[PDB]
């Protein structure tokens, strides 16, 4: 503390970077998220606090489309999250322009994690206050899902959660048996887990932003049709 | 408190303090409301006056025929944002001859304002923006805070004592889509009038109206143009 | 003051920032062992996987920098990946500028020079990750080197890095003092028993990931589950 | 109170620059005396450890141009770069005008660069003050003293060393313009160096002196080697012995 | 010690007695190997009761088929494979203790010392020491 | 700020801390003999895990310029790389002078990027330079902030004071032949704690024929009969 947690370039006496240790606290404080790799795809899901009913239908959505087959579910400081999503979109576009075809998810996650590490390495710039999952599917490489901490590195996840209640979500995620369940029931189950996570116990009403990618969508990461997934929300309510 | 000195540094408890102080810049400013309808977007801004001799300053800035903004807070780095938005919209006109959709413009503003929140020696743009635009999906109202986290809103207000206007809009937001132009403008006027103390009241000289519609390009109405809307005020200070 | 806060020389005549980064390598809870043999060089590190929701396929700390050089990383994972990317870039750039493949010692020297530039100046900070890189070199046999956050690139025969690196180095010193060369069965078994004596869990053949480079067979073989299980069975016999 | 170099004082003083200039008095010792048909520099060799070889052939005295030579009295790190820049300026003038650079112009350029160093940016002032002796077509033999403040001065008998006050007092007491010659200037320089150096009977190794003389249409800057220096020492010793015994 | 992952109580119940019938006189070693694979599977699944039953069955098969030498290297392999489960090996020694005391024979002294070597590798105070005391008394 | 800095009134505090750092613990003695110059240092590796033929303390900058150093070895690597580049650039500009001893003074002078442009943090290594392409040998020392000193015999280790005292008492002298390396090894012996061996001691010699880092065979041969 004191003089060591002032700039990211200052190492702790024990050998730690306290700026990122505090940036992780913003992710821990912001709303939670969940992403599950189904048998033939990856299903996302994020609850979003409607801080006031003055807002329209779900805006500043935690889900983003960084590429044609790749989607990003982010939590934490949302402005820097959107800036990082723009960075990821630019990286995917550059890779498609240079090497053709579609950017593999592992390489995209590695590059964006390296960019985040570059931002947390120096002193003038500050570490990003956001953690996100990158999910994509392809016929060749199946379904992948990588999660990036505000300072850490991408890690392969069968199913991951980040935000306010990580352990509470992860317990039921590990309770759920993935790797053999189709993405439909996985949408139902991610909605169920999010509603199991507390929504109105001490906060306002929450909206359910759920994303899709898989062979059922032949790649092409898109937001699940909310009109037909309201019944999945109803099953989650029960 | 050490950790509150600079924007780059991060507080141990979580979010940084400089941006939280930045949101107080919009809090310390004249009130302004902005509401959507089925076909129109209307901004009602309180033209704060220095003295009776001086004018009531300028609010509800003009961006393009279909986009108009209302500032609230630090006026220095607000004309800069207005210039940036004007330049981006004109670039869109110059490249593909179409009105720049409001959502993309707001995303550009958020991305542009995000960088100062991370670059050392650069203060965040402590300006609250109430952007009114009419893209192909009807009217749109967006709120841009200095935290670079924009929001879409059916009806939002920012400024000093704007919480009362927020509550009035929320209680009356159900009957907003099906309202005539004059009816919606009167809703906004009632919302703004509820912000000031009972001594203050709406005048033709201290209020500004910005209306954009399907067939109506963005227009900044003032005293003579406001008087037809100001009639039927139903004054309950 | 700020002697212990920035990369500046202490009044006592020391450099405390890199001294803290070396302990940062210890932070993270991991260990690695590198053993050079008569003809091969093997490196093994534990694979600490909390919960099975992670993909054990990609949680590795060892990588292929080029077709014949493999590294293992100890410390913070972000800096580790950044230095791995830098090493791969350096190897590719050397192969482009010079036709022959980059010697492992030269690659370690370049990485250590980059780290020394990092500990120089004050704008940036040293990367808290210690890299042990191995590879077969003609007219030199197997070669193992370590580059540290300071920039001191050295290490040979038996060298370890991590939390309990001192105990592993002591046991490997005892083993190398016992004058007998290790073939391509004894080197792997020596590394495995070293890491097992350091952390007594009996090393179920899933929590470690060993990289091997031999002379008759080049390339950085990341031995699969079957190979590590067979070596473990042979050792525990 | 001191801070980043480009500051002032509540009174209005440049205390960083003043501190640097006072520190110039600390360490090093050089003196320049101007006489007709020859102007010379005398330098005190600080470290005379027997483990050196004296192959650089000059430590304090530096030849900066065909018609001039300097002697630093500050930190050697800045002294080397300042001498290099001074030689570069002189040779640039020689290239531009095809004529040896006047001493005053060279000194003004150097003090301008020092004033710039102490003026703008977060850069340390050049902690070094140096003398200059030289000859030109306009003013003949000239001597100049420049301080780290960038305010040079045209002197004729001055010292810049540790006991610079004592040395300049000894000069003022025993300086006679017009009547002064090269040999008398040598005698006065050796005498004042013996005064400012506590150990009497100074060795030729601890003192380095260089004389600039005007030959036939050509300037010769000869550094006095050991034998000539100790012969001057012997003549001075004879003079001292005669003066002391004749009382 | 460690939490059980995958139980094979149904598998051992349906197969172990059938394996005993298939190798009533113990002429087949493929039956021994396949239960070694099965107990390895349960060992990787961290199950103690299944491994203990397999070891007890294996030694019981050696008792009935009276292969004294093959018992020696079989128990050596079982106790030295990866050390298995401390509960299971402590059990297996106990029925070995119960069996060596009933048949006088000449090479039971070799059986006594063999188990002594298997238990003298450590783990004396922990996981049964009375067996080693009884074996030493048996040697006396 | 971004250069050699932190100079208060009458002091160079940062430079003084750099000089305290270069006190180090590696003696790295140097002796200028009549025939040539010997730069001998101590390679006391921690344990036997480290190797001695992998990393070197003596580096030949060019054909007959050899270099030995002091504390902060990682800084020394960058410094010797810069010195090699500078000497190569000088030889390319002034093509084919075989520049070693008419360059040793020059390369020592161009060791101003070494410290006069410190790079925020000054270098923490003092280096001894040897060259003999002038018919005469040269021994120079560049410190973390100063410049060429033109030594004849010196040490830059933890016991550099007593090492220099031993050098002067043992009469480094002027008539000493090229085999003053025995005296250099003896001077190391005073600042050495152990039975020094061929791999424990690294020495390079620079005579009129050129510079050469003595292999462990000759180092052990000289260490024999000591």
């Amino acid at each position: 503390g004191t003089g060591y947690d002032l700039s990211a370039s200052t190492f702790s006496p024990d050998g730690r970077v306290f700026q990122v240790e505090y940036a992780m606290k913003a992710v821990e404080n912001s709303s939670t998220a969940i992403g599950i790799r189904c048998k033939d795809g990856v299903v996302f899901g994020v609850e979003k606090l409607v801080l006031s009913k003055l807002y329209e239908e779900g805006s500043n959505k935690r889900l983003f489309n960084v590429d044609r087959h790749v989607g990003m579910a982010v939590a934490g400081l949302l402005a820097d999250a959107r800036s990082l999503a723009d960075i990821a979109r630019e990286e995917a576009s550059n890779f498609r322009s240079n090497f053709g075809y579609n950017i593999p998810l592992k390489h995209l996650a590695d590059r964006v994690a390296m960019y985040v590490h570059a931002y947390t390495l120096y002193s003038a710039v500050r570490p990003f206050g956001c953690s996100f999952m990158l999910g994509s599917y392809s016929v060749n490489d199946g379904a992948q899902l990588y999660m990036i901490d505000p300072s850490g590195v991408s890690y392969g996840y069968w199913g991951c959660a980040i935000g306010k209640a990580r352990q509470a979500a992860k317990t039921e995620i590990e309770k759920l048996q993935m790797k053999e369940m189709t993405c439909r029931d996985i949408v139902k189950e991610v909605a169920k887990i999010i509603y199991i996570v507390h929504d109105e116990v001490k906060d306002k009403a929450f909206e359910l932003e759920l994303s899709w990618v898989g062979e059922l969508t032949n790649g092409r990461h898109e937001i699940v049709p909310k009109d037909i997934r309201e019944e999945a929300e109803k099953y989650a309510k029960e | 408190n050490q950790y509150d000195n600079d924007v780059t540094v991060w507080s141990p408890q979580g979010r940084i303090h400089q941006i939280e102080y930045a949101m107080e810049a919009v809090k310390q400013g004249s009130a302004t409301v902005g509401l959507k309808s089925k076909t129109h977007a209307v901004l009602v801004a309180l033209k704060r006056a220095q003295s009776e001799l001086a004018a009531h300053q300028k609010k509800i800035l003009h961006v393009d025929n279909h986009i108009g903004i209302s500032i609230a807070g630090l006026t220095a780095d607000a004309r800069l944002l207005c210039n940036f938005m004007r330049q981006e919209c004109l670039d869109s006109r110059f490249v593909f001859d179409r009105p720049l959709p409001v959502s993309r413009l707001v995303s550009l503003i958020g991305s542009k304002t995000q960088i100062p929140t991370q670059r050392y020696g650069r203060r965040p743009y402590g300006v609250g923006l109430l952007i009114a635009g009419y893209d192909d999906m009807g009217p749109h109202i967006f709120q841009t805070c200095p935290s670079a986290n924009y929001f879409d809103c059916r009806a939002m207000s920012i400024g000093a004592r704007s919480q009362s206007a927020r509550t009035y809009l929320e209680r009356h937001m159900s009957e907003f889509m099906e309202c005539n132009l004059n009816e919606l403008v009167k809703h906004g006027l009632r919302a703004l009038r509820e912000t000031l103390p009972a001594e203050q009241d709406l005048t033709t000289k201290n209020v500004s109206i910005g209306i954009v519609g399907k067939d109506l390009e963005f227009t900044i109405y003032d005293d003579d143009d406001v008087s037809p809307f100001l009639e039927g005020l139903e004054e309950r200070p | 003051g700020f002697d212990r806060h920035i990369t500046i020389f202490s009044p006592e005549g020391r450099l405390y920032q890199v001294e803290y980064a070396f302990k940062a390598i210890n932070q993270g809870g991991l260990t690695s062992v590198a053993v050079r043999g008569k003809d091969c060089a093997v490196i093994v590190t534990q694979k600490k996987v909390p919960d099975k929701l992670l993909d054990s396929s990609t949680v590795t700390h060892l990588f292929k920098i080029t077709e014949n050089i493999g590294c293992v990383m100890t410390g913070m994972t972000a800096d580790s990946r950044s230095q791995v990317q830098r090493a791969r870039y350096e190897a590719a750039n050397w192969k482009y500028k010079y036709g022959y493949e980059i010697p492992v010692d030269m690659l370690c020297k370049r990485i250590a020079d980059i780290s020394q530039v990092y500990t120089q100046n004050a704008e940036m900070r040293p990367l808290g990750c210690c890299m042990i890189l191995i590879g077969i070199d003609e007219e030199q046999g197997p070669q193992v080197y370590k580059c540290d956050p300071a920039g001191y690139y050295c290490g040979f025969k038996a060298t370890a890095a991590g939390v309990k690196q001192t105990e592993s180095t002591s046991f490997l010193e005892k083993k190398v003092k016992k004058k007998f060369d290790w073939t391509f069965e004894q080197t792997v078994e020596t590394a495995i028993t070293c890491l097992s004596t350091v952390l007594s869990i009996d090393f179920k053949p899933s929590e470690i990931e060993v990289g091997v480079v031999t002379v008759e067979n080049p390339k950085f073989r990341i031995l699969t589950e079957a190979e590590i299980d067979a070596h473990l069975v042979a050792l525990a016999e | 109170y001191d801070s980043r170099t480009t500051i002032f004082s509540p009174e209005g003083r440049l205390y960083q620059v003043e501190y640097a200039m006072e520190a110039i008095g600390h360490a090093g010792t050089c003196l320049g005396i101007l006489a007709n048909d020859g102007v010379l520099l005398a330098a005190e060799r600080r470290n005379i450890h027997k483990l050196l070889d004296e192959v650089f052939f000059s430590e304090k005295i530096y030849k900066l141009n065909e018609d001039m030579a300097c002697s630093v009295a500050g930190i050697t790190s800045d002294a080397n770069v300042l001498t290099n820049e001074l030689r570069l300026i002189a040779q640039r003038y020689l290239l531009q005008y095809q004529e040896p650079i006047p001493c005053e112009q060279l000194v003004t350029a150097l003090c301008d660069i020092k004033q710039a160093y102490t003026q703008f940016g977060g850069k340390r002032p050049f902690g070094v003050s140096l003398l200059y002796i030289g000859w030109d077509k306009h003013y003949g033999f000239q001597l100049y003293q420049s301080d780290p403040s960038g305010n040079y001065g045209g002197w004729k008998a001055t010292c810049i060393g540790n006991n610079s006050a004592a040395a300049v007092s000894m000069l003022k007491q025993d300086y006679k313009e017009g009547e002064m010659t090269l040999k008398s200037a040598l005698a006065l320089a050796i005498k004042v160096l013996n005064k400012t150096m506590d150990v009497s009977k100074l060795s030729a190794e601890k003192v380095e002196i260089a004389t600039l003389t005007r030959e036939n249409g050509k300037t010769v800057i000869r550094v006095l080697k050991q034998k000539e220096v100790e012969q001057l020492i012997k003549k001075h010793e004879e003079e001292e012995a005669k003066a002391e015994r004749e009382k | 010690i460690v939490k059980m992952e995958v139980d094979y109580s149904a598998t051992v119940d349906q197969r172990l007695p059938e394996c005993a019938k298939l190798a009533k006189e113990g002429r087949l070693q493929e039956v021994i190997e396949t239960l070694l694979s099965l107990e390895k599977q349960t060992r990787t699944a961290s199950d103690m009761v299944s491994t203990s039953r397999i070891l007890v069955a294996v030694v019981k098969m050696c008792y009935e088929a009276k292969e004294w030498d093959l018992l020696n290297e079989n128990i050596m392999l079982l106790s030295k494979r990866r050390s298995q489960l401390k509960q299971a090996v402590a059990k297996m020694v106990q029925q070995c203790c119960t069996y060596v005391e009933e048949i006088t024979d000449l090479p039971i002294k070799l059986r006594l010392i063999d188990t002594l070597r298997m238990v003298t590798e450590g783990k004396i105070y922990v996981e049964i020491e009375r067996a080693r005391l009884t074996k030493t008394l048996a040697t006396i | 700020f971004s250069l050699t800095t932190f100079s208060p009134s009458g002091k160079l505090v940062q430079i003084e801390y750099a000089l305290a750092a270069v006190a180090g613990g590696a003696p790295s003695v140097g002796i200028k003999a009549a025939n040539g110059v010997v730069l001998a240092t101590e390679k006391k590796q921690k344990s036997i895990l480290y190797d001695e033929r992998s990393v070197h303390k003596v580096e030949p900058i060019t054909k007959h310029i050899g270099l030995v150093y002091s504390g902060m070895g990682p800084d020394y690597r960058v410094l010797v790389h810069r010195a090699r580049k500078l000497a190569q650039q000088y030889y390319l500009v002034y093509q084919e002078p075989i520049p070693t001893a008419q360059l040793v003074q020059r390369v020592a002078s161009v060791m101003q990027e070494y410290t006069q442009s410190g790079g925020v943090r000054p270098f923490g290594v003092s280096l001894l330079i040897c060259g003999w392409n002038e018919g005469r040998p040269y021994l120079f020392q560049s410190d973390p902030s100063g410049a060429y000193f033109a030594w004849k015999a010196t040490a830059m280790g933890k016991n550099y004071v007593n090492g220099k005292t031993f050098l002067e008492k043992r009469y480094n002298e002027d008539l000493e032949l090229e085999d003053a390396i025995h005296t250099a090894i003896l001077t190391l012996k005073e600042s050495f704690e152990g039975q020094m061996t061929e791999d424990n001691i690294e020495v390079g010699i620079c005579n009129e024929a050129g510079f050469r880092r003595l292999t462990p065979t000759e180092v052990k041969d000289y260490l024999a009969a000591i």
